[PDB]
């Protein structure tokens, strides 16, 4: 029983080893939008007689 | 005549999952005794606790 407790403690510290890290690479990314209409700014001014 | 071979159960070499899976270690015939991968919330576009 004493040996079982000693072997258990040793195995516990052997299992305390890291494997990897996982994360997300999202900094710098932004969401795009869509503009449906071209913003022209033209008006036509004509005289009453059309001259 | 008598039917000797009419097909049967077909063994498949591979099981291809159709769903995106989170990173993981071995859990089948091989069991990874190391700590599972640590998940870190590293890249934040807005400050949270700073």
């Amino acid at each position: 029983e004493d040996m079982a407790k000693i072997y258990g403690a040793v195995a516990a510290v052997s299992k305390n080893v890291n494997s990897s890290v996982t994360y997300e690479v999202k900094r710098g990314t932004h969401e795009l939008i869509k503009v449906p209409t071209i913003p022209h700014n033209l008006v036509l001014i004509q005289s009453d007689n059309g001259k | 005549g008598e039917i000797i071979y009419d097909g049967g159960l077909s063994s498949k070499l591979a099981d291809v999952v159709d769903k995106t899976t989170e990173p993981h270690n071995a859990d089948g015939a091989v069991k990874d005794g190391r700590i599972a991968p640590v998940k870190l919330d590293l890249e934040k576009q807005k400050l949270d606790k700073l």
